[PDB]
């Protein structure tokens, strides 16, 4: 049910670990400073918003 | 010039493929559609700069949240 309804924290680990704060810091500013996965954490936006 | 117009409307009355109007060739109909068209991109991109603030989101997370 909850993985139904829910994000997994795999999913959550991922991209806050290895994606978000590798850009930048105290603001997290912007994003061309990124490889071509942004499309991937773009998609899992369209999963996650659309899940929850 | 008096009889040449009189003449234009009476030959145009005995014609077929007379013009509708005594209009010249309207040319200011794409602007108007690109000027309609405009203001409507511009409404609708001065709206998300207002209804997208974001202040910040809460979501829901396995083991941490729930």
């Amino acid at each position: 049910f909850l993985d139904t309804f829910t994000v997994k924290a795999t999913e959550a680990q991922e991209i806050k670990t290895i994606v978000d704060k590798c850009h930048k810091g105290n603001t997290f500013d912007f994003h061309a400073l990124s490889d071509e996965e942004l499309r991937r954490l773009e998609q899992l936006y369209s999963t996650v918003n659309n899940r929850v | 010039k008096l009889k040449l117009d009189a003449y234009h409307l009476l030959e145009a009355s005995q014609s077929e493929t007379a013009a509708k109007s005594a209009l010249s060739d309207l040319n200011w109909f794409s602007d108007l559609a690109d000027i309609y068209s405009g203001q409507q991109t511009m409404a609708e991109m001065d709206v998300a700069l207002k209804a997208q603030g974001e202040q910040k989101l809460s979501y829901p997370i396995q083991g941490k949240n729930i």
